[PDB]
């Protein structure tokens, strides 16, 4: 599902008014779930988040 | 007295600031139930 939203839409260049930018996006990847604790990365459940 | 979670350590934590479980990791307590006398009605 991700990866056709991010194929679908095409970047065009960016020009303010030579120098020019565009901008492009690759393979789109997603991480499991994870807890940024302050002393090291923890297990995240639903019942944490529920609790939390 | 406070109980953690899937961590079993007494916490023992009144600050206002000491939330999180020593040696742990984890912010969730519970807090333990003392030896105390309570009547009830059959
Ligand atoms: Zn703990």
């Amino acid at each position: 599902g991700l990866q056709n939203v991010f194929q679908s839409f095409g970047e065009m260049l960016v020009e303010p008014s030579w120098r020019y930018a565009t901008v492009k996006f690759g393979e789109v990847t997603v991480e499991k779930p994870t807890f940024f604790s302050d002393d090291k990365e923890l297990e995240f459940l639903p019942w944490h988040a529920r609790l939390q | 007295t406070y109980v953690c979670g899937d961590c079993g350590q007494e916490n023992t934590l009144k600050s206002g600031d000491v939330i999180q479980c020593r040696e742990c990791g984890y912010r969730i307590l519970y807090k333990k139930r003392t030896r105390r006398v309570v009547q009830y009605e059959a």
